[PDB]
């Protein structure tokens, strides 16, 4: 259920999976040359 | 065994035939212009 | 061959025939494999049981095992189709 | 010019030459019937109707001649095995020669109708163009078919004026042509009740006669005339092909599964009689009843007829043949000579063993012997494997009761293996192999060949029906589409699809 | 079932489901490549079927005999040791995969070996025929 | 097994290999964000 | 924005990387970012295999393919192929991860904010695809870089600790290669050897001396050719022969790397010198011969005359005769009689397997190696189930050799497909009909009818 | 020994229905008999080494061919080659 190794797995996976789309969304918010 | 050659008589045609074909090709190439071009391919023949 | 009457003793019944059976049939009898049976197969042809007990180089403990397994053990005429396959016989399961 | 696949469309609007080509086709079919009957009579052996019946010899139209009355021959024999002193004209040869003469007459009629194509009957009095009033033609033909069906079922089947149809018992031992009284209850829909044939034909003939009167009397509605394109003869072709492959599926089913119209003394047994152990159960029941009367095994098994034991055999199974194993069934396992009797297999302890019978799926089946409980007590190894339950080890002995080997007991291993391999196939028989040089692979019965041919023909005629319905309903765009399609294919251009008046 | 014999006298032990699962996992990891399905891929004359284990000197149809075989493997006659050829805790330097197995691990492996004949009978040690 | 000074960072190391697949998907997402111009 | 749409480039979004053909700076950025991706995978997978490494099981039983690559080169390997320390593997992974960070920053910079075309800002780096001299200069620079890499391998093998020689006496050990084979006859007789059975072309390198010597040769050849291409321009025959465009060069590279993929797949499948079986596991031939050899030993020791045991067809059941007349292992493994393994070569005489050396000169480590290799045969499934396809779901093993061979055969075929596509399109774009047939002047309509 | 080592006409189920005599024409081919034929070998020693136990010479052999497990007539084979052997302690 709650395993610290699994918790850190999910946290790292969430950060990795949301880093790139965060870059795209932030560039779109600053109206960059996307 | 280089190129599957075990008898030295086999080397005579393997070397000789490309020489004759190269002689014909060299006549063809000496007929050409043979100066550098600036294009993707040479349209001169 | 199509017809061969002496083949319930190749491992199909309790009584085991020597010089016609594989080494796998001695695994049913405890203490008869992989020792003892090697001596049986190496000097294969026997006239009867006493020939196996005499011509084989059996130690006293091996002779005690042989005394333990008298009745489920026989010696019939040799068949060369089964002599050549008394070590492998192609059975693996 | 016309392509090769449209060469017959020249008689599509020519009624006289349409009748001519129909007459030519009818003449060809009648001539095939006559010639096939003559060939089958040339190759038929009527000596032994019990072990060499007509279905073992590959007779195809002989069963259909024997189904509804024609059983005698000018040679002095009958297919029931009896001797006929005065055969009469309507024998097999008489039917064949009548078909040949009918073929010749229809050929001459076809010639006349091809030459004399411009009859005034075929031209419409209102317009003058060559036309056929197809609804009234259908009424006339339906009335004729109703009259023929009613007459057949009321005089031929019932024996009022006619021979009757072939009626056999439940196990195909005593079958002959008998008059058949109709059954008007629900038991007439029992497919194995032959009274249903007579009752069906009488009732359907009456209904078809009434419907033909109606269709002669009443013109079609305009909605049905425009919808079904009743002015076009290709709708008649499409619906006729549909009904024909419907009937072909029906006959395929009634041939494969069996009915009163496909008796086993003419077409052979079915595969489901072998699957269910039908004849085996009957034979066991008779043997048990004879044993309950104080008889021993020899007298009980000797009372079983050879026909009944011959039916309990996998070589007579229609589902054991091959697609390219051509010829009669006697070209396979051979010509049956005698029933060798029922084998009973006993081990060294006297326990009885039964060889497990081969299913119809298996080209080859392993020979295994089970006890009364169902446990493998003996078998034959595959080809050369080391064995544990072999015939030589268990000491299986076989004793035959009834038949040719009645009372004999075989104890030697090769003979016991041979008879166990025979008993795997059912009842043990004796076959002759040097007469036809039989190869030794089972061949199908006329039942199986009929089923194969007519199932494939029905499947292909489904495609034919689709093609001709398409060519009927799409006659205006036969050569292609025009420029009036581009406006209809725009999505949402019209409210109703294909209707120009519903434009948005 | 979960009940396998423990001693040679006839004592039985009831295995916990965790022991059964761990024995199955350890048997599939450390023994599967040579004992898939209860047979021996490298010496097919012997197998893990209960008849072969019971008809041996000593009989390997109990927990303690299997643990002793995993600690000191002998031949089918029993006079000759095969510790060089067969994996063992004596030869853990020879076979590196044995160095992680403890006494409870051998207990679970023996319980799995004894427990499989009662699960899908005639398939354990029957080879490819009973698949 | 990782050295014990860095054994706590195992989940990040487990996630790390599949990141180029996320780069390919990121290229597709970036093309989706500009309307596949 | 111009240059990044179909209206200004003529290429759609799914063919948008072809907008970078004439945009040199962004093309450099794409290449550097891709290099960062490759180094990132190297580091991440190395650290992944370090984190998943079990010290008890060997490398090939854990599905590891990069740790064996580092074990070939002699980091953290003891005698006999034992993995004694995985810290250098961790060092390699971390170094690659940081270097990939640097390369990714460079790729992003040059893709997004660097100059699009280098031909005006930095003329020493700018180029045109039709300019043969500059392209040959770049090719020579990269050739010299590759030669430096080959000499890095040479320096590692000869001076810095050495590499793992699986043919070393005793069972294989990390060995300094002090006398590499510099004879051009051997090195280039490897290249001219037939690729068929029993010869194997360059897959059959069976000692580290030939490997190191020919890597010296490759480094020398690459450096000499790199300076040759830096200081020369293509000759007239080469100018007539080839198409001078970026896509044509790409197609040439695609076919070269496709051939390399095929060759590496065969290396992984057959070679056990550069791919030692202590790390990658036994080959198919090695596993079959291990099974046959272990049965031979178990029957020679346990009372069975193997040389006189007639098989089911009259041939040898354990030992038979090769088609060339040598003593080989019998059975279905007779097709794999070309196998050379360090655990069997001491037991191999001039006529094949020497029976006296079989019964007398067996070292126990050879017994251990043959007993280990006979079970983990390269036979597996896509769901990672060991054994043949008719096995139950209880064995979890697929050989790393199978993975490497299948993956690189797949990629070699795919890159041959890419070569064909790009060579065709390069020819059609150079000639000028890659966008379709011209309606005004159709070449076919101006030809005579053929029949 | 026989060329091959160790009960039906599987192809023809209708052949084993003839009654009393089934598949007996195809019996000798079905009955695969292990037949151990005999042969004679005569070898002469042309040269003999004195330092070792080695001898060399020629041999003449006469034996029988494959019997197809008792399905074809064994043709006799004549073999004339060379021979070598070592004699040492037992
Ligand atoms: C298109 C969709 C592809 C995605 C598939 C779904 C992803 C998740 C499922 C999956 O993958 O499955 C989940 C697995 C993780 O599952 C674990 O996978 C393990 C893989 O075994 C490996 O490890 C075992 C011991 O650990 C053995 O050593 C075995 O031999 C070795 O293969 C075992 O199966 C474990 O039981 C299981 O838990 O992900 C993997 O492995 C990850 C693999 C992804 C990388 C694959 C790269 C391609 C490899 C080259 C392929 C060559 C192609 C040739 C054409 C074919
Ligand atoms: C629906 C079509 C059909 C079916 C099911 C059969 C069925 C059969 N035919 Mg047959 N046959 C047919 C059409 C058909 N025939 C036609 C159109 C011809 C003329 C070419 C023949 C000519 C023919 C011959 C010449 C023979 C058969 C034979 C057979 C039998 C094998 C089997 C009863 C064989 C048989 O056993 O008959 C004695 C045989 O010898 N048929
Ligand atoms: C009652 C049966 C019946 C009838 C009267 C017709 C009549 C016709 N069909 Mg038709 N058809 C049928 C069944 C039938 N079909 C079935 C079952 C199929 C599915 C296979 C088709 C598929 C079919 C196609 C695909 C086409 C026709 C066409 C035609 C028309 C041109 C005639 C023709 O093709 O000859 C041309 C001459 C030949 C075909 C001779 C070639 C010999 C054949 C291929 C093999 C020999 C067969 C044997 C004997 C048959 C045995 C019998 C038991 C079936 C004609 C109106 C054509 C059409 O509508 O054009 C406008 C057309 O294109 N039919
Ligand atoms: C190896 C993969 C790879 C690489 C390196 C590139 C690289 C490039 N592509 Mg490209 N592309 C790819 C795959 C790739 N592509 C695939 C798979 C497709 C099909 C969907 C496309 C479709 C495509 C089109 C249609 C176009 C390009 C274009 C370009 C160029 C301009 C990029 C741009 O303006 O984006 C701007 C993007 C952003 C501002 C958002 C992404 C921001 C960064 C790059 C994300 C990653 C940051 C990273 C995680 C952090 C690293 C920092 C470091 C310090 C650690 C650039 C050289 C364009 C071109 O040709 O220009 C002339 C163009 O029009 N690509
Ligand atoms: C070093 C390798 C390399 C490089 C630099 C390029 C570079 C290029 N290729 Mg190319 N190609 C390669 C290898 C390479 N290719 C290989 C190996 C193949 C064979 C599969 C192809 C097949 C190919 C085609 C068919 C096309 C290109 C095109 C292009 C251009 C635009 C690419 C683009 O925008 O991608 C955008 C990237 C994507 C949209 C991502 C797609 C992801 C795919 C669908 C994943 C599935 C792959 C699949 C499993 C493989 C099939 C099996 C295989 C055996 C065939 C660009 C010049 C296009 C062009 O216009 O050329 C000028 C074009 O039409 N290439
Ligand atoms: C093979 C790879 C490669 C190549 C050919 C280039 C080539 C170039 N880079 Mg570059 N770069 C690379 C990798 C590469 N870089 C990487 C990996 C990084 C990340 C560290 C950078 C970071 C980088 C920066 C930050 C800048 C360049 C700049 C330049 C240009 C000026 C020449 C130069 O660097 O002076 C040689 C300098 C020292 C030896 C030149 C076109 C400059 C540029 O384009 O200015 C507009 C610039 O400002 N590069
Ligand atoms: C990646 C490796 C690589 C590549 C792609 C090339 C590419 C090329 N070389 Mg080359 N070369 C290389 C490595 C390479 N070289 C090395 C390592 C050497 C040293 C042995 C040479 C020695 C060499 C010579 C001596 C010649 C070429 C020539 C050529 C050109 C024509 C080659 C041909 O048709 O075949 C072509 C540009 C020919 C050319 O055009 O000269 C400039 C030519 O005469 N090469
Ligand atoms: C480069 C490819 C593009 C080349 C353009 C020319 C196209 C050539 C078409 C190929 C036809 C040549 C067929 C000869 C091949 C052959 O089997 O030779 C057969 C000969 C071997 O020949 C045999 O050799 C035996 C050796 O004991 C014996 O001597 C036999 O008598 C002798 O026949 O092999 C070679 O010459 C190999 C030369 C080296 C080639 C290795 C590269 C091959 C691997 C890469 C290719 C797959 C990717
Ligand atoms: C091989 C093949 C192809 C694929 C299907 C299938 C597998 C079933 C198989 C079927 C093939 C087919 C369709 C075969 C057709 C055979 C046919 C139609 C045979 C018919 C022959 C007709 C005959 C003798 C007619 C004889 C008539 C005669 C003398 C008449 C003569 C006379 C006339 C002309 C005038 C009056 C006087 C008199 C004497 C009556
Ligand atoms: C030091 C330490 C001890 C043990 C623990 C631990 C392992 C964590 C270790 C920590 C290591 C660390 C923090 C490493 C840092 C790694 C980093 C920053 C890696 C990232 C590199 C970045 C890369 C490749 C990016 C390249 C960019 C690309 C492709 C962009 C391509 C594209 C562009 C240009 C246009 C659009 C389309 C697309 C495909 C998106
Ligand atoms: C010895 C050995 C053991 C293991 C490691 C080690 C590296 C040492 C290894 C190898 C060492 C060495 C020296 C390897 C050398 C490999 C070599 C020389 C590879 C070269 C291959 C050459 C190739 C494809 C040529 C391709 C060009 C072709 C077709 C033709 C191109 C064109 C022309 C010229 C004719 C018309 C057609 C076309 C297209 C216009």
């Amino acid at each position: 259920m709650f395993n610290p190794t699994t918790l850190f797995q999910l946290i790292a996976l969430f950060l990795v999976i949301t880093s790139g789309p965060a870059i795209i969304v932030l560039i779109a918010f600053r109206r960059g040359n996307l | 065994e280089a190129l599957g050659i075990d008898d030295t008589r086999l080397i005579v045609p393997v070397i000789l035939i490309p020489v004759i074909t190269f002689i014909l090709y060299a006549g063809f190439a000496s007929e050409q212009d043979n100066e550098d071009f600036f294009d993707t391919y040479d349209q001169r023949r | 061959n199509v017809e061969y009457p002496n083949v319930p003793y190749l491992g199909g019944s309790d009584i085991i025939d020597v010089n016609n059976a594989n080494v796998r049939v001695y695994t049913r009898l405890p203490g008869m494999y992989p020792a003892i049976a090697k001596k049986i197969i190496k000097r294969a042809p026997y006239k009867d049981i006493n020939e196996m007990l005499e011509k084989g180089d059996f130690t006293a403990a091996e002779k005690d095992i042989l005394d333990k397994y008298l009745p489920n053990l026989t010696a019939l005429e040799p068949a060369p189709e089964y002599v050549i396959d008394n070590i492998n016989n192609g059975l693996y399961r | 010019g016309l392509p090769w696949y449209r060469v017959h469309t020249v008689v599509l609007n020519d009624p006289g030459r349409l009748i001519a080509v129909h007459l030519m086709h009818t003449a060809l079919v009648a001539g095939w019937a006559g010639s096939m009957a003559l060939y089958e009579l040339a190759v038929f052996d009527p000596s032994d109707p019990v072990l060499n019946p007509m279905w073992r010899q590959g007779m195809f139209v002989m069963p259909f001649m024997a189904r509804i009355g024609v059983t005698d021959s000018w040679g002095g024999w009958s297919v029931t095995g009896e001797s006929v002193a005065n055969p009469g004209f309507w024998s097999f040869e008489g039917v064949a020669l009548a078909h040949i003469g009918l073929s010749g007459l229809l050929f001459l009629a076809a010639v006349w109708h091809w030459v004399y194509w411009d009859l005034e009957l075929f031209r419409d009095p209102r317009t003058g163009n060559p036309a056929l009033d197809l609804p009234k033609i259908f009424g006339i033909h339906l009335l004729l078919s109703g009259v023929l069906c009613f007459g057949f079922g009321a005089f031929h089947v019932t024996g009022a004026w006619g021979p009757g149809i072939w009626v056999s018992d439940a196990y195909g031992i005593t079958g002959k042509v008998q008059p058949v009284a109709p059954a008007w209850g629900a038991e007439g829909f029992n497919p194995f009740n032959p009274s249903g044939v007579a009752s069906h034909h009488i009732a359907a003939g009456i209904l078809g006669f009434l419907a033909g009167i109606f269709h002669i009397a009443v013109r079609p509605p305009q909605r049905l005339y425009r919808a079904l394109r009743m002015g076009n003869i290709e709708t008649v072709l499409s619906s006729s092909i549909a009904a024909v492959f419907w009937s072909a599926f029906i006959t395929t089913g009634t041939m494969w599964y069996g009915s009163a119209t496909t008796p086993i003394e003419l077409f052979g047994p079915t595969r489901y009689q072998w699957d269910s152990g039908y004849f085996q159960q009957e034979i066991e029941r008779r043997v048990e009843n004879s044993l309950n009367e104080g008889l021993n095994l020899s007298e009980a098994w000797s009372r079983i007829p050879d026909k009944l034991a011959f039916y309990d055999y996998i070589g007579n199974n229609p589902a054991k043949g091959g697609l390219f194993r051509a010829g009669p069934m006697n070209k396979g396992d051979g010509i049956a000579e005698a029933w060798l009797g029922h084998p009973i297999f006993q081990d060294k302890e006297g326990k009885e063993l039964t060889v497990r019978r081969m299913p119809a799926f298996f080209e080859t089946f392993p020979v295994i012997l089970v006890d009364k409980d169902g446990i493998i007590r003996a078998d034959i190894p595959f080809r050369r494997a080391e064995s544990k339950y072999s015939i030589e080890q268990v000491g299986v002995t076989v004793s035959f009761y009834g038949g040719k080997l009645n009372g004999q007991v075989f104890k030697d291993a090769p003979t016991v293996k041979k008879y166990a391999r025979k008993a795997q196939l059912g009842e043990v028989l004796e076959f002759d192999r040097t007469t036809l040089e039989s190869d030794g692979v089972f061949r199908s019965s006329p039942r199986g060949w009929y089923t194969f041919g007519h199932a494939n023909f029905a499947l292909l005629f489904f495609l034919g029906h689709l093609w001709h319905g398409s060519r009927t309903l799409f006659r205006d765009v036969f050569s292609g589409i025009g420029a009036e399609v581009t406006e209809q294919v725009e999505f949402g251009a019209f409210q109703k699809l294909g209707d120009r008046s519903t434009k948005k | 079932t979960r009940t396998v014999p423990l001693d040679s006298s006839g004592t039985t032990v009831i295995l916990t489901p965790e022991q059964v699962k761990r024995g199955k996992r350890l048997f599939n990891s450390s023994c599967g490549n040579c004992h898939v399905g209860g047979i021996t891929k490298t010496n097919p004359n012997l197998g893990l079927e209960p008849d072969a284990l019971s008809l041996a000197t000593p009989a390997r149809d109990n927990i303690d005999a299997l643990v002793d075989y995993m600690k000191n493997p002998t031949t089918y006659d029993g006079l000759e040791s095969i510790a060089e050829l067969h994996p063992s805790v004596k030869s853990a330097d020879i076979f590196p995969k044995m160095r992680s197995l403890s006494d409870e691990d051998l207990f679970a492996i023996g319980g799995h070996i004894l427990l499989q004949p009662k699960l899908s009978s005639e398939k354990w040690g029957g080879g490819k025929i009973y698949y | 097994k990782l050295p014990e000074a860095y054994a706590v960072f195992k989940p990040i190391i487990d996630v790390a290999p599949v990141i180029p697949v996320f780069f390919l998907l990121l290229a597709f997402v970036w093309q989706a964000a500009v309307g596949f111009r | 924005v111009a240059g990044r749409d179909i209206e200004s480039t003529g290429f759609a979004w799914w063919s948008g990387n072809s907008r970078l053909i004439n945009v040199s700076g962004k093309l450099l950025g794409a290449h550097v970012a891709h290099a960062g991706l490759m180094v990132f995978w190297c580091g991440a997978m190395t650290l992944f295999e370090v984190a998943h490494y079990i010290p008890e099981k060997p490398l090939y039983e854990q599905g590891l393919i990069l740790l064996p690559h580092l074990a070939v080169l002699g980091w953290g390997v003891g005698p006999g192929g034992e993995i004694i320390d995985i810290y250098p593997y961790f060092v390699v992974g971390v170094l690659h991860l940081i270097s990939s960070a640097v390369l990714g920053f460079g790729g992003v910079y040059h893709s997004l904010i660097g100059p699009d075309t280098l031909e005006e800002s930095f003329p020493a780096f700018g180029y045109d695809w039709r300019d043969k001299n500059k392209i040959t200069t770049i090719l020579g620079i990269h050739l010299i870089v590759l030669g430096i890499g080959a000499f890095l391998l040479v320096i590692k093998a000869m001076y810095v600790g050495g590499i793992y020689d699986t043919w070393a006496p005793g069972g294989g050990d990390v060995r300094i290669i002090d006398s590499p084979t510099l004879n051009p006859g051997v090195i280039f007789g490897y290249v001219l050897k037939s690729p068929w059975g029993g010869d194997g072309w360059i897959v059959s390198v069976n000692n580290m001396e030939d490997l190191v010597g020919g890597h010296i040769w490759i480094g020398i050849i690459c450096i000499v050719g790199g300076f040759w291409h830096i200081f020369t321009k293509p000759f007239a025959w080469a100018r007539r022969a080839y198409v001078w465009s970026g896509e044509a060069y790409l197609s040439y590279s695609l076919v070269a790397v496709s051939l390399m993929g095929f060759i590496a797949s065969q290396y992984s499948w057959y070679n056990n010198t550069a791919y030692p079986s202590e790390f990658y596991g036994p080959t198919g031939p090695e596993a079959s011969q291990s099974q046959a050899f272990t049965f031979l030993v178990r029957d020679q020791r346990l009372g069975a005359n193997v040389s006189s045991a007639q098989g089911p067809t009259g041939l040898g059941k354990y030992l038979m005769r090769s088609p060339s007349g040598e003593i080989i292992l019998g059975g279905e493994t007779q097709r794999f009689w070309d196998l050379r393994a360090p655990w069997i070569e001491p037991l191999r005489g001039p006529n094949g397997l020497d029976l006296n050396k079989i019964k007398n000169d067996i070292q126990p480590w050879q017994e251990r190696r043959a007993a280990e290799y006979m079970t983990h045969a390269p036979l597996g499934s896509l769901n990672s189930v060991g054994g043949v396809a008719t096995e139950i779901n209880s064995v979890n093993y697929v050989s790393p050799r199978s993975w490497l061979t299948c993956a690189h055969f797949f990629l070699g075929f795919a890159f041959y497909i890419g070569h064909l596509w790009h060579a065709g399109r390069a020819r059609a774009a150079a000639a000028g009909f890659e966008k379709g047939i011209n309606r005004e002047n159709e070449p076919t309509l101006s030809l005579r009818p053929i029949d | 020994p026989s060329y091959r080592t160790g009960d039906m006409a599987v192809a023809l189920p209708g052949l084993e229905a003839d009654g009393g005599e089934g598949q007996d024409e195809l019996f000798a081919e079905t009955n695969k008999v292990f037949q151990v034929t005999d042969g004679s070998i005569e070898m002469a020693f042309n040269r003999v080494d004195g330092t070792n136990g080695e001898f060399s010479g020629v041999f003449v052999s006469e034996q029988l061919s494959d019997t197809d497990m008792g399905s074809k007539a064994p043709k006799k084979v004549l073999l004339k080659g060379i021979v070598f052997g070592k004699i040492e302690e037992q």
